[PDB]
Formats: C-alpha cells, structure tokens, sequence
C-alpha cells in the first residue's frame, strides 16, 4: 500500500497573469546643496512621489528641486532622484553626474539609478539629467546606462544655434536617446523674472503624464507643457511647410517645442540610426513588453515541460497580449510555441521557445490628405 | 473576503483561501471541530466501502453536501471517477474560481 | 476562536467545580472528605474492606 | 524484445523486456522571442 | 546549464522603411558685401 487514507492533491496548472511595471518611473540626477534643510546624502538615491517630498529631501532652491518642480507641475509620477554636490569647475560637475563608484564599493552619480529597483522596487524608465546632458561626457554615460535599465534617456542639446544642435545629435545614434533641444524659458518665483530651464525635465513630465492619461503606446509629441512661458532661440513651424526651421530639426531626430513659447512638444523620432526603432512609441512598448514577460514568468523556471505547461504559458501569454490589444497598445498579435526551435535536443536541455509577434500602433506624425474636384457628380443636377 | 493562510500566516483572499477551504473539507472528518459536530465530510467514512455505482452517487452527493453547506463561494462542476488502479480511486474534482 | 471559547469554558467549569467542592450543600466525592476531616467527622464502615 | 528473446535465451530462463520512455525535463530556460512585425499594420484600414 | 533563468530576446529581423532625402535643397553662391548688416562670413555656408 502506497498510502492508506484520503489524498487531496493540488495539480496547479492554471495560466498566470502578467502585469506591467508601471512604465513611468523617472530617474533624476542633478546638483543639490547638502545641509540642514536637505534631508538627503549627496550620493544615495531618494524615492520621491510628491512635490512636498522633493523639497523636504533636497531643499527649495536646489537644481534638482527645480527639476522635480518641472515634473510635478505637469505630471504625477514616481521620481528616483540621486542628487549630487556642487563641484568647483563645471568640468568636475560632469564627473559627479556620471559618478562611477566610490571607495566604499557603492555607486555615486548616475550609476546609483541602477540601485532604484533593488531598493525601492521601481526601475526608472526615464533617465533625466537636466542641464548636464548637453555635455557629451554625461550624455554618453547616460546612453550606456539607458540600456542597463531599458530606459529612454531624455537628453537636451546645447542652447546654441541649430547648426550646433544637429552637430551635437550626430554623436549618439542609439535608439534609447530622446533629444529635446530648445531651452524652456520659465518664470522664476524668487527673482520675479524669466529664467532658462534645460527643457529636459519638462519632457519627463510629458512621458509620465501621457502614460497615465493616454497610455505608454501614445507618444507625447503633441502634448502641452503647462509650466513654460518662453523658449530661448524660438523655432519656426508655420503651417504645413516641409522646410520649416523646426521641421529641419525633427528631420535630424531632434524633438522641439514648436508653438508660441513652446506650449507643444514636437517630435517622436528618437536618435536611432535604424528606421525600425525610429519612433519613441515602438521603443517604449518594446521595453515594456520585454520586462513584463521577464519579471512575470519567474514561476515557470523549473516546472517541467508537460503538455499542460507549454499550453498554459502560451494561453497566459495570449491573455497578456489580448489585454493589450483592446487597450489600444497593439494592433494585432500572434503568440505561439515555436515549432522549429522546440526540437527534441533543445527540450532535453531545459530550453523551450515561445514566439511573440505583434504590431505596435504607430504615431500619426503625418496625416496626408488628397483633396480633388471631379465632374462625376456634375451630372447629378438633372431631375 | 480576506482570510489568513493556514501555514505561514499570510493574508490571502482569492486564490489560496478558496483552495485551503475546499482541500481541507475533503479530509476533515465530522466531529473533529470543537462544538461543531456537523462540519467536515463523510469522505473519511467512505474509505473501504465497496466501489459501486451507488457509491459514486454518495461521494458526488457528499462533495456537493459538505461544500454546499460550508463553502458557498465554490461552484462544483464534476466529480468523475476516472481510474481504479490498485483499490485507489482517482476522483477528478475540477472547481470554478470566484472573486 | 472555538478553542478560546471551549478551553476558557473548561476553566470556567473548574472554578465552578472547585467552588462547589468547598460548600456543604454541593460538595461530593473526596471533597466532603476535606470538610469532614476538619471537623473530626469520618465516613462509617458497614462491611469491612 | 524480439531480438534478445532467442530460443536459447528462453531455454535458460532469460526473458527480456524493453521499457523505453521520456522523462519530463525541467524548463530551466524558458526563452521568449518578442518581435515587432509590421504585418498587421495594414489591418487599420476601415 | 547555459543559463538558468528567463531570457526575453528581441530578434530584430523585420523589414525597415526608406524615406526620401527631401529633394529640394538649393545650393546658392553669389557675391555680397560683408559688413554690419550682413551677419555672415564670406566663405562659410549659411542655412536659409
């Protein structure tokens, strides 16, 4: 007799659910002055969820509170702020934003944003270093950091002319970089005059607002920036001319702020050499469905390949993509177990392959109209 | 409804609370509870009864009774005897999920 | 909560059994032995042991 | 076994059975391959 | 064990899109007088 009694087993062959990792955590790193009013150490990350928390952690008047003010005036999201201390030379300030590692074995500058998931369970999806991204050392260290986090690092070019902004954007070529060139001229409440903002935290207030109002599949490239009241070196886009000054910047993969004082962000082309990954919509939805599957399938790592295992991963994977299809994130999908890559020798090593083919919903960056007069209905007036 | 897990004390509401109540009911006998002699199942008394077509009419009743009394948030689908191996009787109990 | 209402009820019954065991109108068994031994009263012997 | 059950193997008492099977391998590497195809991009027409 | 865990890979095998280089940029070269009103230098290109 194996067992003599009543056995109640649990077979546990249900298809699990897949959640998205909230898509709007903003990684911030800017200068702040430590002291009595600043409740943050000058290299550790601080989780921020309100404007009151940003002033209680870094103090009013800091360069990182002015970046948190630009985000919380437009959106309402979670900021992983690092905060660095002021150096003497402006060159050594760029060494502190990049950071690296400390003598105690801890990350210092932008590298502390890699600690945003192991300390707060919120991986930053928007990498913003306002003011310092115009320097090529910081922007190329935020470019390699945006691939470690699958984030979209929002650069901002220098406030020089458009020849120096195009020549600055010719250095990057990587699909996770979004360059917003013309500087926001915002009103300062302290001096009662207009000050110049780097226009990179204001773009982060649009990537965090459009995900909570329109979805992560919707580009922020026509949405209002409420806080601004000016734009240094204002761009030209009149009505429909393909040869405007702002359109020659969007042609060179640079986002602009078009209208009177720039109350419309303009541009959904990331700094990508491949025209497949050109749109920020396709990059953002790809890095969101590649992390929902990665962080959502850690229950199936030693389950054992049975016929009800492959079918209940696939049916739990179609149900994730079908909750994205009617939501508007994709057009149509195709999730299936791979017939070729699931060989007898691949399955004997524990490898089992699934293919998730889908279509992102592209942004209508150019609705073309073709109006014409005819004579077909000219014979209609006869009876 | 929010309850605690049986082992580890964790507050779980939907999935395992519906499972720790049904899987307990099938192996908890009658009279084992204090001052509640009608909670439990006759399935512990169905051991060593002869496996007849009238025996399955009792087990499909006692599953529908003992879960119909003290677990109204579970809709029973089918109690099919699928295998008699070595005296062991394999009864498949597929239950719906609520909440 | 059905142990904390049953095991408490067993402690409530021990106190009632012990309070009856020190009262003359309710004690019985070996509990009238302790009231009898204090007042020099012993139980009789009809047939021997 | 039709080969090892010979006339002389059975005359010694030796009789052979083959039990071939496959175990259930643990899925130690569930691979997912995500691809952004423009195949259904022509589906938005009506 | 090559890797014990979950891999999520982007295979990147789709076709791409080809755009035209706008066909209408006019290279110009004619004489002018450099001075105060002229904001250019007499040999560098100026985007207009």
């Amino acid at each position: 007799s194996f067992f003599h009694g009543v056995t109640v087993t649990n077979v546990d062959i249900g298809a699990r659910t897949i959640a998205l990792p909230a898509s709007s955590v903003i990684g911030l790193c800017d200068v702040f002055t430590p002291g009595a009013q600043a409740s943050a150490k000058p290299n550790v990350p601080v989780l921020l969820t309100s404007k009151k928390d940003a002033a209680a952690a870094f103090g009013i008047g800091s360069s990182i509170y002015l970046a948190c003010e630009a985000i919380y005036n437009r959106a309402q999201a979670v900021i992983v702020a690092v905060g660095v201390e002021t150096a003497e030379t402006p060159e050594a300030q760029a060494s502190a934003v990049i950071g690296g590692i400390s003598a105690a074995g801890e990350r210092t500058g932008l590298q502390a944003l890699l600690d945003g998931k192991s300390r707060f369970n919120a991986q930053p999806r928007l990498l913003v270093a306002p003011g310092h991204s115009a320097q090529q050392a910081v922007a190329t260290a935020m470019d390699g950091l945006a691939e470690k986090l699958r984030a979209i690092a929002i650069l901002d070019g220098p406030n020089s002319t458009d020849e120096a902004a195009v020549a600055y954007a010719k250095n990057f070529g990587s699909k996770r970089l979004f360059m917003v060139d013309p500087g926001v001229q915002v009103w300062d409440s302290a001096t009662n005059a207009a000050r110049n903002a780097p226009a990179s935290a204001y773009a982060a207030g649009l990537f965090a607002w459009t995900d909570a109002e329109y979805g992560f599949w919707s580009s922020p490239s026509n949405k209002e920036i409420k806080g601004v009241t000016g734009t240094s070196r204002p761009v030209e886009f009149l009505d429909g001319d393909e040869t405007c000054r702002a359109n020659l910047l969007n042609n060179a993969n640079i986002a602009t702020i078009i209208r009177d004082d720039g109350y419309r962000l303009w541009g959904n082309r990331t700094l990508s050499s491949d025209s497949k990954w050109a749109f920020v919509t396709r990059v953002r939805t790809m890095d969101l469905v590649m992390d929902a599957i990665l962080a959502g399938h850690k229950w199936a790592v030693d389950r054992g390949i049975t016929k009800t295992y492959v079918k209940d991963v696939t049916e739990g994977l179609r149900a994730f993509m079908r909750d994205l299809k009617n939501q508007g994130a994709v057009i149509n999908f195709e999730v299936y177990a791979d017939p070729d890559l699931n060989s007898a020798s691949q399955l004997a090593q524990g490898k089992v392959y699934w293919n998730i083919r889908f279509t992102d919903v592209p942004p209508a960056e150019n609705p073309n109209f073709r109006v014409e007069v005819t004579d077909q209905w000219l014979t209609e007036v006869l009876d | 409804m929010i309850g605690m897990d049986r082992r580890s004390g964790l507050p779980l509401s939907g999935l395992a609370h519906l499972k720790q109540s049904v899987e307990d009911i099938l192996t908890t006998p009658l009279g084992s509870r204090r001052m509640r002699p009608e909670y439990g199942s006759k399935l512990r008394r169905m051991v060593d009864m002869p496996v007849s077509e009238g025996w399955k009419s009792a087990v499909q009743a006692e599953v529908a009774r003992s879960l119909g009394r003290w677990e109204p948030r579970i809709g029973l689908s089918a109690v099919r005897v699928v295998a008699v191996v070595d005296g062991r009787v394999d009864l498949l109990l597929s239950g719906v999920f609520e909440g | 909560l059905q142990l904390a209402a049953y095991r408490e009820l067993l402690l409530r019954a021990r106190i009632n059994d012990a309070a009856r065991a020190v009262m003359l109108a309710y004690a019985s068994g070996a509990d009238l032995d302790q009231i009898g031994a204090g007042f020099n009263v012993q139980r009789l012997l009809i047939r021997p042991a």
